[PDB]
RNA sequence: AAUUACCGAAUCUUUGAACGCAAACGGCGCAUGGGAGAAGCUCGUGUCAUCCCCGUGCAUGCCAUAUUCUCAGUGUCGA
RNA sequence: AAGAAGACCCUGUUGAGUUUGACUCCAGUCUGGCUCUGUGCGGCGACAUCUGAGGCUCGGAACGUUGCUUCACUUAUCGAAUGAAGAGACCAAUGGGUUGCGUAGUCUUCGGGCUAUGCACCGUCUAGGUUUGGGAGUCCCCUGUGGGUACCCAACCGUGCUGUAAACUGAACCAACGGGAUUGCAGUUCCGGAGUCUUGUUUCGAGACAUCUGCCAGAUGGGGAGUUUGGCUG
RNA sequence: GAUGCAUCCAAGUGGUGUAUAUCGCAAACUGAUUUCUGCCCAGUGCUCUGAAUGUCAACGUGACGAGAUUCACCGACGCG
RNA sequence: CACGAGUUGUUCGGAAACUGAGCACAACGUUAUAUCGUUUUGUUAGGAAAGUGAAGGUGUGUCGGCGG
RNA sequence: CCAAAGAAGGUGUUAGCCCAUUGAGCCAUAAACCUGAGCGCCUCAUGAAUAAGCGAGUAGCACUGUUUGGGAAUGCAGUGUCAAGUUGGCAGGUAUUUGUCUGCCAAAGUUAAAUACAGAGUAGGAAGACCGAUAGCGAACAAGUAGCGUGAGCGA
RNA sequence: AGACCUGAGUGUGGCAGGACUACCCGCCGAACUUAAGCAUAUUACUCAGCGGAGGAAAAGAAAACAACCGUGAUUCUCUCAGUGAGCGGCGAGCGAAGAGGGAACGAACUCGUUGCCGAAUCGGGUCUUACAAGGCCUUGAGUUGUGGCACAAAUAUCAU
C-alpha cells in the first residue's frame, strides 16, 4: 500500500541527505539503562488521574464544609511539570531540575528548540527514544515533554545520579552537539558496491611507485 | 509561551534546518493526494492563531494547488476581437492560490464549512495550503459561543463567495480610505452607486 | 484557412488502427528470473498471420515457472522457425535459431532480431520483416553492446539486453509490384485509414499551403523549417538536402556522437 | 352526513438531486421482516418445498462515534 | 409585358473568402538565466591578507568563499518493465554500532566526550569444479533377473548455480520425508525439506543533467487573429 | 532508432500514427509500361562549421553617487 | 363521422443471461469552473476495491465396518 | 326619513333609505411575540459592598499582466526575492536619500438598523390624469395551449 | 506480549448533492457600437459563461480622515461634482475622495498572543418531571492544550 511504501521511504531519506545539527541531535538519545532510571522517577511522580483529583477534592470541601472560617489548601501533590505550555514555563523561570524530551514528535518544530533553551538556562535535560514511553510514565499517550521540580527526601540521591548521567551525554557536549552533522549514511547495497570496487582495484597502480 | 519560539522558528524559513523539514515534508507531500485528511495541524501555532481548536468537530485538510499563471482556455491558443485581448499565457488570476485551495475543499466536501487556512510548503510545481474546516451538526461545535455563528446558514460556502481571509486579500479589503474608495463594500457595490441614474421626484 | 490534413489526424478519429482481427502485442517472454540466471524451454504451436502485418508470428508455449498452468507467449516469428520446435530463452540458451539469449552472451557477427533498446521490453527492434541487427562488439568494462540497426545506424545497448538469433521472417514482400488500385486498398484495409493519397497542391489554398494557383504548383520552396508550427510544416521537413542522390545513399536519420 | 371558508390530524401511484444494480426493460438483486400457498408430510385442521406478492435496509463522499469493535505497516519503540 | 431593391460597372471613409515582402500582434518551436538540486574528490580562476622582481606586468602559498569545470556517487528527478516474482550481502570496508574494550593526543559541566589509531562484535550458509586428512558396509531368486552399497571433513576456485549446447510438439499443482518436543506406530505441535541477513530503496537504465517543473528573457513565427490597402479624374 | 519524427490538446501520470519498430511510421512531388530525365547554388528557401566570430535580451559582476538613477563588463539561439 | 368491440404464450420475439465496434459510473488527475480527460494492446485506480472459499478441527443428520 | 354611516359593489333604466357594505363592541385562542428585563415554585448560575507581549513566505521589493480618476505605478494576481519589532511598523495622492511632525497599529473572527429587490417567490392589502380585445403581458378564452421543428427552440 | 504513529474495514448517529437565482457575493468575460477611417481608448471592469447565499446580501469597530478651535465602526441620502481634481491617439471620451446637512444607531464583541492557573474542558452513559449551561460516572477525546482570570470603556482576584 503507498502509505507502507511512502513511510519506509521517508526514513531512507532522512539518512541520505546531510542533515543539520539542530535535528541530527534528537538522533543522539539517552543510553537504554538510564532511559529507564528517568521513566522510572517519571513513573513514581505521575500526576494524578480523574479518579484521584476528584476524590482529593472532594475530601477538601469535607473540611471546608466541617468549619468554613478556616482555611485548607487543594493544592496537589508533588508531580512532574507535564505539558508544553507548562514544561516551557518551568524552564524559563527556572524551577525544572532536570527536563526529558522526546525525539519523535512530528511536527518536530514543537521541540526543536527546547534543548537550546535547556542549555541557555543551564538546565540539565536529555532526549528519550519514545514520546509514548513518556506517555506510558505519566499515564498518557504521548508526551512531548517532562520536567521535574522537586522531589521527595528517599528520591534526591536518584535526581542527583540522573542528572550527571544527562549531564554527561547532552549538557558538557554542548559544543559537540551544535556542531555535529548527520545523514550522508550510504545504503548496504552502495557500501557493498562501493566495498568491492576498491577490492578489484586494489593494487592496479603499483607499478607507477618508483619504490 | 511556548507559542513564541514556535513562532519564531518559523520565521526562519530559509536557514539550513528549516530548509531540510520542508524538503523532507515536501517531498511526502508530492506523493499523497490532492486533498489529504490530517489528524493534527502541520503548524499547530498557526492553525490556533487562524482560529483552529483541538476539540470535537475541528477538521484539518493539507490540498494541493499547482502553481504558474493562467493559461487562457482558448483553442489553439486563438482568440478573436480586438489585439487588447489577444494575450494567452500572460494573463493572471484575479484570484490568489489560496483562495483557490479554499474553495476546491469546500467544493468537494459540501457537509463542513471553510474556517480558514494558511501556507504550509511550496514546490517548484506545487503549493501546499492546510484548510481549517469546522462540522456544523456537532454537539460541541453548536454549543460554543466562540464558533456557534458559522452553523448559521447564511456562512454556507463562504469560500465561494470570497469572504475567508484569503478571500478577503484579493478583493482588496486589507485597505480602507482612499486606497479603497472604489472597491467598499464591493467593487459592483461601489459601481453601482456611481453609475446608476438618479431621478429625483422634484428636479 | 482550415485545419491540415496532417494535423487533423492527431485528433485520432477516423484516422486511428484497425486493432479488430490482430492477435495482440508481438513481444518476447518477461525478463523473469529463470531468463536471467538460467533458461525457460518452450514449444511453438502455430505459426499465424496477422493483418497489418508482414512478418508471421508464432505461438510458443511455456510452463509457468511459479504456477501449475501454461503461458502461451506470441513473438515475431524469424524465418525458419516450424511448428514442434524447441525455444530456448535464458542466460544458458544455446546459440540456435529462434532461442533468445542476452546479448553479451552473442559472438560478433551474429544476425539478431527482436532486440531489447533496453533491458526487459521484451524486444523493439528489427522486427518488420526481412529486418535483422548485426552485432558489432562487446565492450566488457561498461557491458554495453554495439550492433548496427536494419536502417544502418550504429547504436550501444546493455549488454543485459535480449535479442533473437535469425532474421525476421517474411522477407522480400515489397519487391512484388503491387500493379492495383485495388490490391492497395486491401493492404491498408488492416491496418489504418491513409490511403488513397491526395497531393497538397491538388487541394485548395485554404486546406492546404500548396492548395490553389492558376496552375498546380507550389509556389515557395517546400522545404520548411524544423521550427515550422503545424499547418505550416508541410513538405520536406528539415531537409538537408534535395533532388537525386548519387554515388551512395548517406545513412537517414540525425546524427549522434556515440 | 348539506354546502362553502379556513386549518392544526391524515392519505399521498410511477419517477425525478434519485441514492441497491439497470433501463426505448413498468426489468434484476443481496439482507431482514411478513403474506398467500389445491404438492408433499400431519390430524377438512395444521405445517409447508419450488414458485409468487408486500414492507424496511442496502449509492458515493465527508464528519462524529465504537459499554471502547476488527485489523495493516522491513513507521517509531518495547518485550 | 411578368418574374428579382443589376449578379456587370462605379460610389460608400460597408463587408467577407484567400494571399503575402502590408501594419499590429498571438499560439507553436527554439534559445539563455534562475529553480527544481543532493554527496564526495580534484582542476582552472576571482576576491581578501600578505608577498614577487624587473621595467602598471608577471609569480608564490594558507588559512576561507565561490564563479565555472573533470571524475566518482545516489536520495531528488526522468525513461522503461513487471500480476511491482526472487535485489544486494554473506566472498567483509575508505562500513555501522556509546539500545564494546584498549593506545596516544586534546577537551571537560568531572558525569564523560572529540580526534586519529588498533582489537573485538554486527557477521553466515552454499550447487558444482580441483585436490588435502579421516572411517566403513555386495546380497537373494535362478548364464539371467530383482534389490542394494561405493561416504564424511578440510583448503582453493566458483557465486546462489539439480535441466539444454541442432531443433522436428509428454507429464509436472493442492509434498513426501526427516527431526525436536509432547522397538516402533499414531495424534497436537513447531523445526527443515524450501540457507540466513537488511544503515530500509519493486527491478533495470539514466542521473543532479534534462526542458524535468514553474518563472523571467530573446529570436523565429500567414500556423493563426485584427485592421488597412488616399484623393482628383469628360 | 522511441527521453524519436509528425502531431491533438485549456490542463494532467492526458491523446493519435503506435496492438507499431526502417521490408516501419510520418511528410511532399510526379503519375502505368518503354526510352530518357541535360546545364545553373548568383537570388529566395532549407540545411551544416568558426570558440572571439561582429551584433542581439534578461539574469549576473564591478564601480561613481546620499540614493533613485547611471556607467562598464559578461551574455544564447538568430542575423551577418 | 358516431357508437360498440377486438390483441389470450412454460416452448414465438425481447428481458432474465453472451460478447463486438464502442460508451463512460467509480477511482484518480485537471480545470477559477467538471458540464474536462483517462477508462480492452488483459482491462480501473499510488492501487489495501476478493466477504468466495480446498482442506482440516468442531457439532448435527443419512449410511458403513468391528467387538461387546 | 337616516347620516359618527353620501362608500365607489349588486339588483331588469341614473339608488344614502331594495341587498351587501361602511362603527362601537362581543366571542374563541398550540407555540412564539409584548407586559415592574409580566408573575409564583424547584433547580442552577451570578453582581455589588508586575512585569511581559499583541497575528511571517505576511507586509514590502523586482519583473510581468490586469484593473483604477490614482498620474516615477489605485487595488489585485503569478513567479523571484523576502523583513522590522533597541522611540518598531503603516498612512500622510511627484520618484530618491536624510530628519522633524501628525494619525493609526495590518497580515484571526462575529455583529442589528438605516440600503437593493433592474424579467424571483409566500400570505395579504392600497391604488392609477395608464391600455381598452390588431390595444394592454404571447396569453381577458381548456395559453406557454393548438400547431411547427431531429433538436436547441419557435409559438398563435 | 503490548504500546502509539500512520492508514484501513464495518456497525451507530448525522450532513452534502437538486430546485430558485429579481436583488446580492466570487470568478470569467465579448463584440456590435463611438471615435464620422482604425489599432490604444470606448461600449465595459457590461452581455453571455461558471460557482454561492439570504430575507436581504455584502461591509463593519481604524495599521481611518485630516493638517482643523480638529473629526471618530459600517451602510445609505442630498451635496461635494460632469469637477480651474485628475485619467485620455490629452482625441472621442472618462472621472472619484475628505469635509457639511441628514437616515440609522441602547453598538459593540470573540479568539490567538503575553502574564497567572491548569483538564477546572468536551463528548458519552445515568439520575433529578430535564438528550439541564445541574449532580454522579466515564480513558473515550484532549497536555502536539480544552477551559478560567486580567489586558486603556482597565487598574487587582479568591475565598467567607
Ligand atoms: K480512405
Ligand atoms: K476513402
Ligand atoms: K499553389
Ligand atoms: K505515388
Ligand atoms: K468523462
Ligand atoms: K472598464
Ligand atoms: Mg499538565
Ligand atoms: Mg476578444
Ligand atoms: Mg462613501
Ligand atoms: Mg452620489
Ligand atoms: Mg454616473
Ligand atoms: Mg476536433
Ligand atoms: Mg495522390
Ligand atoms: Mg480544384
Ligand atoms: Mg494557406
Ligand atoms: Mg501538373
Ligand atoms: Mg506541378
Ligand atoms: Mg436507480
Ligand atoms: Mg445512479
Ligand atoms: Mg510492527
Ligand atoms: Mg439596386
Ligand atoms: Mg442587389
Ligand atoms: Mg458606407
Ligand atoms: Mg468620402
Ligand atoms: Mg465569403
Ligand atoms: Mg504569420
Ligand atoms: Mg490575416
Ligand atoms: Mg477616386
Ligand atoms: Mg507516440
Ligand atoms: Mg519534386
Ligand atoms: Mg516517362
Ligand atoms: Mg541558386
Ligand atoms: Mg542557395
Ligand atoms: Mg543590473
Ligand atoms: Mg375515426
Ligand atoms: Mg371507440
Ligand atoms: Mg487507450
Ligand atoms: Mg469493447
Ligand atoms: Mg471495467
Ligand atoms: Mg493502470
Ligand atoms: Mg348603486
Ligand atoms: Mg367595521
Ligand atoms: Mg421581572
Ligand atoms: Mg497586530
Ligand atoms: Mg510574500
Ligand atoms: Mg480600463
Ligand atoms: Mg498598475
Ligand atoms: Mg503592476
Ligand atoms: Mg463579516
Ligand atoms: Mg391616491
Ligand atoms: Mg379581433
Ligand atoms: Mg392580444
Ligand atoms: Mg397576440
Ligand atoms: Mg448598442
Ligand atoms: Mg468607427
Ligand atoms: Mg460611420
Ligand atoms: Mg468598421
Ligand atoms: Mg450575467
Ligand atoms: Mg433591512
Ligand atoms: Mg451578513
Ligand atoms: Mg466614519
Ligand atoms: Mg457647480
Ligand atoms: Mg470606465
Ligand atoms: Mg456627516
Ligand atoms: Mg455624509
Ligand atoms: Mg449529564
Ligand atoms: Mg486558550
Ligand atoms: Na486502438
Ligand atoms: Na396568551
Amino acid at each position: 500500500p503507498t502509505f507502507v511504501t511512502m513511510q519506509r521511504k521517508k526514513r531512507v531519506l532522512q539518512r541520505r541527505l546531510k542533515v543539520p545539527p539542530a535535528l541530527n541531535q534528537f538522533t543522539k538519545v539517552l543510553d537504554r539503562a538510564s532511559r529507564n532510571e528517568a521513566l522510572k522517577l517519571i513513573k513514581k511522580y505521575a500526576p494524578e488521574t480523574r479518579k484521584a483529583r476528584r476524590e482529593r477534592l472532594q475530601k477538601v470541601a469535607e473540611e471546608k464544609k466541617k468549619d468554613p472560617k478556616k482555611t485548607v489548601s487543594t493544592k496537589a501533590p508533588l508531580a512532574v511539570v507535564t505539558g508544553l505550555q507548562e514544561v516551557t514555563r518551568a524552564i524559563e523561570k527556572k524551577q525544572a531540575r532536570m527536563v526529558v524530551i522526546a525525539n519523535n514528535v512530528d511536527p518536530v518544530e514543537l521541540v526543536l528548540w527546547m534543548p537550546n533553551l535547556c542549555r541557555a538556562n543551564k538546565i540539565p535535560y536529555a532526549i528519550v527514544k519514545d514520546m509514548a514511553r513518556l506517555g506510558d510514565a505519566i499515564g498518557r499517550k504521548t508526551a512531548t515533554c517532562v520536567a521535574l521540580t522537586d522531589v521527595n527526601a528517599e528520591d534526591e540521591a536518584t535526581l542527583k545520579n540522573l542528572i550527571r548521567s544527562v549531564n554527561a551525554r547532552f549538557l558538557s557536549r554542548s559544543d559537540v552537539i551544535r556542531r555535529q552533522w548527520g545523514g550522508l549514511q550510504l545504503s548496504l547495497r552502495s557500501r557493498a558496491e562501493l566495498r568491492k570496487k576498491h577490492a578489484r582495484n586494489a593494487g592496479v597502480d603499483a607499478a607507477a611507485i618508483i619504490q | 509561551g511556548a507559542f513564541m519560539y514556535l513562532n519564531e522558528l518559523w520565521k526562519k524559513k530559509s536557514s539550513d534546518v528549516m530548509r531540510f523539514i520542508q524538503r523532507i515534508r515536501s517531498w511526502e507531500f508530492r506523493h499523497q493526494h490532492t486533498v489529504v485528511r490530517l489528524r493534527r495541524p502541520t503548524r499547530p501555532e498557526k492553525a490556533r492563531m487562524l482560529g483552529y481548536k483541538t476539540k470535537q468537530g475541528f477538521c484539518v485538510f493539507r490540498v494541493r494547488v499547482r502553481r504558474g499563471g493562467r493559461k487562457r482556455p482558448v483553442h489553439k491558443g486563438i482568440t478573436y476581437g480586438k489585439p487588447k485581448t489577444s494575450g494567452v499565457l500572460g494573463m493572471k488570476l484575479n484570484k490568489n492560490n489560496q483562495a483557490v485551495a479554499e474553495q476546491r475543499l469546500g467544493k468537494r466536501f459540501g457537509n463542513l464549512r471553510v474556517l480558514n487556512s494558511y501556507w504550509v510548503n511550496m514546490d517548484s510545481t506545487f503549493k501546499w495550503y492546510e484548510v481549517i474546516a469546522v462540522d456544523p451538526m456537532c454537539k460541541t461545535i453548536r454549543r460554543d459561543p466562540r464558533i456557534n455563528w458559522i452553523v448559521n446558514s447564511v456562512h454556507k460556502h463562504r469560500e465561494q463567495r470570497g469572504l475567508t481571509s484569503a478571500g478577503r486579500k484579493h478583493r482588496g479589503l486589507r485597505h480602507k480610505g482612499h486606497k479603497a474608495s472604489k472597491l467598499r463594500p464591493s467593487y459592483r457595490a461601489a459601481w453601482r452607486r456611481n453609475n446608476r441614474i438618479v431621478f429625483l421626484r422634484k428636479r | 484557412g482550415k485545419t491540415v490534413l496532417s494535423c487533423r489526424k492527431g485528433n485520432g478519429s477516423v484516422y486511428q488502427v484497425h486493432g479488430h482481427k490482430r492477435l495482440g502485442p508481438a513481444k518476447l517472454r518477461i525478463l523473469d528470473y529463470a531468463e536471467r540466471h538460467g533458461y525457460m524451454r518452450g514449444v511453438v504451436k502455430s505459426i499465424e498471420h496477422e493483418a497489418g502485418r508482414g512478418a508471421a508470428l508464432a505461438r510458443v508455449e511455456f510452463r509457468h515457472p511459479y504456477k501449475f498452468r501454461r503461458v502461451k507467449e506470441l513473438m515475431v516469428a524469424p524465418e525458419g522457425m516450424f511448428t514442434g520446435q524447441s525455444v530456448f530463452c535464458g542466460q544458458k540458451a544455446p546459440l540456435a535459431i529462434g532461442n533468445v539469449l542476452p546479448l553479451g552472451q552473442i559472438t560478433e557477427g551474429c544476425i539478431v532480431c527482436n532486440v531489447e533498446a533496453k533491458p526487459g521490453d521484451r524486444g523493439t527492434l528489427a522486427r518488420a520483416s526481412g529486418d535483422y541487427c548485426i552485432i558489432i562488439s562487446h565492450n566488457h568494462e561498461t557491458g554495453r553492446t554495439r550492433l548496427k540497426l536494419p536502417s544502418g545506424q550504429k547504436k550501444s545497448v546493455p549488454s543485459t539486453s535480449r535479442a533473437m538469433i535469425g532474421i525476421i521472417s517474411g522477407g522480400g514482400r515489397i519487391e512484388k509490384p503491387v500493379l492495383k488500385a485495388g490490391n492497395s486498398f486491401y493492404r491498408f484495409r488492416g491496418k489504418r485509414n491513409c490511403w488513397p493519397k491526395v497531393r497538397g497542391v491538388a487541394r485548395n489554398p485554404v486546406e492546404h499551403p500548396h492548395g490553389g494557383g492558376n496552375h498546380q504548383h507550389i509556389g515557395h520552396p517546400s522545404t520548411v523549417s524544423r521550427h515550422s508550427p503545424p499547418g505550416q510544416k508541410v513538405g520536406l521537413i528539415a531537409a538537408r538536402r534535395t533532388g537525386r542522390i548519387r554515388g551512395g545513399k548517406a545513412v537517414k536519420g540525425a546524427w549522434h556522437p556515440e
